[PDB]
Order: C-alpha cells, then sequence, then structure tokens
C-alpha cells in the first residue's frame, strides 16, 4: 500500500498551508504575554534553558581566532522578550526582535525594561515573509519556533538568514526535535521533525553545522531540544 | 514552546 510506517516532511501532515499558518496566528494571540506563556507552561525551567545557552553561545564569542561578534544580534520568534533579555542584550551591543505577535512586541518594551533600548527593530512579520537585511547580524537565534514554518519556508528563511550574516556570524537554532519522523501538533499549529529531517533543511539552505547539542536537564515528559550552530 | 510528547 501507499501509507509509509511514518511521515518524514511536512507536505504528508499539513493539509491546508494557508490555514496552518493562519490557525497558528490565531493561536498565538490567545496566549497571556508571560514567560509561562512563551514557554507553554514551562515557564519554571527558562533558566536551565538560558543558562546552557549561553554556554553554548560565548564559545563562538570568546574562544579562536575568528571570533563571533558582539555588534547585533536577531532574534527570531522573539515573543516577548525572553530570550532576549537574559541571554542576547546581556551579550550584544544591539539586539532586533522579530515576531509575529505584535502584542508580544508591544509586552517585550515593558518586560525588557531600561535594557530594553537597546533593541533597535521590532518587526512584527512572520518569518515566512521576512528578510533579514544583508550582512547585517553577528548572530541570528531561532528558538521554539522552526515547527510553524512549511519545509520549502523555513529552508528559504534559513538561505536569507544565511545572506544576512556578518564575518564569522552564526545563526543558531534551538528547538523541539521528535525521535523520529515529522509530528503535527493540531493545537498550536506546528509540527515537530526530527534530526534527519532538520539536517536535511539545513543543508538545503547552504548551511554548515558546527556545533550541535541536545539540551540537558529537561523534564523528562516533553520532546528532545537540540541547539545547532551553522554558517 | 517545549511540550509534551506524549503517549510512548
Ligand atoms: N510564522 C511565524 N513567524 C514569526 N513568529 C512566529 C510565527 N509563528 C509563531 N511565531 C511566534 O513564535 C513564538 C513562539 S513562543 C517562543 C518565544 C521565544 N522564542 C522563547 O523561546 O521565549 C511566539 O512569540 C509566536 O508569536
Amino acid at each position: 500500500g501507499l501509507v509509509p510506517r511514518g511521515s518524514h516532511m511536512t507536505s504528508e501532515v499539513i493539509e491546508d498551508e494557508k490555514q496552518f499558518y493562519s490557525k497558528a496566528k490565531t493561536y498565538w494571540k490567545q496566549i497571556p504575554p508571560t514567560v509561562d506563556g512563551m514557554l507553554g507552561g514551562y515557564g519554571h525551567i527558562s533558566s536551565i534553558d538560558i543558562n546552557s545557552s549561553r554556554k553554548f553561545l560565548q564559545r563562538f564569542l570568546r574562544e579562536g581566532p575568528n571570533k563571533t561578534g558582539t555588534s547585533c544580534a536577531l532574534d527570531c520568534g522573539a515573543g516577548i522578550g525572553r530570550i532576549t533579555k537574559r541571554l542576547l542584550l546581556p551579550l550584544f551591543r544591539e539586539v532586533d526582535m522579530v515576531d509575529i505577535t505584535e502584542d508580544f512586541l508591544v509586552q517585550a518594551k515593558t518586560y525588557l525594561g531600561e535594557e530594553g533600548k537597546r533593541v533597535r527593530n521590532y518587526f512584527c512579520c512572520g518569518l515566512q515573509d521576512f528578510t533579514p537585511e544583508p550582512d547585517s547580524y553577528d548572530v541570528i537565534w531561532i528558538q521554539w519556533v522552526i515547527g510553524h514554518l512549511t519545509d520549502q519556508h523555513l529552508a528559504e528563511f534559513l538561505r536569507r538568514c544565511k545572506g544576512s550574516l556578518r564575518p564569522n556570524g552564526i545563526i543558531v537554532i534551538k528547538d523541539n526535535m521528535a525521535q523520529e519522523g515529522v509530528i503535527l501538533d493540531d493545537v498550536d499549529s506546528s509540527v515537530c521533525r526530527d534530526l534527519d529531517v532538520v539536517r536535511r533543511i539545513i543543508c538545503s539552505a547552504g548551511l554548515s553545522l558546527l556545533a550541535e547539542e541536545r539540551q540537558e536537564n529537561l523534564p523528562d515528559e516533553i520532546y528532545h531540544v537540540y541547539s545547532f550552530a551553522l554558517r | 514552546x517545549p511540550k509534551t510528547s506524549g503517549k510512548a
């Protein structure tokens, strides 16, 4: 028969792309603009996430003969700025945020406080329609949002990101990874892809892998989380 | 967000 043991691409699980995006936008409009909202009930592990991210990122900023710069970072799917506040603003002179949900960007101005004055651009845009400026960012940080893009949109978005990197710049993807295949969450309208699927998409964007690390110390019941450094 | 992987 034609029905495979499992799916391995978004075209196998997404019935209608327009509805996939519109349902996701509606979902996020209804979420409280809080850390626990950003983390789907896992606000209590925000520090575990941030501290591991900092260690992951610092190697690129502090070590080697070709250090990644600290002039400008872009936080993708930034929400209210959980990551911008504790990871990026303390490390970069300037940060831009991009998110589809304007109310989160509005909340960010309050959430980020005084240090938020160093957030330059608040881009309200879906990643699928967003073009980061060429030769502009030292670090493009993409976390807990890749499941909201189709495979074609994710591949193209990553390709646009590559052109946006400054010399020695990197893209970091940190996100849920499925044990096997591609799994649809029809409640928030997103997918979770396995490591192989994500590797294929990274390759198709013309990106090279610099580091790949599984997040330790997370809740037992959740999908595994991986960080990929790319350029 | 981080989320349950569901049933084993
Ligand atoms: N297509 C899309 N383009 C840009 N942002 C999107 C998007 N679909 C969902 N989002 C945003 O993705 C975010 C996921 S919640 C995670 C927020 C942040 N990355 C953090 O880890 O704290 C929400 O802020 C939501 O508004």
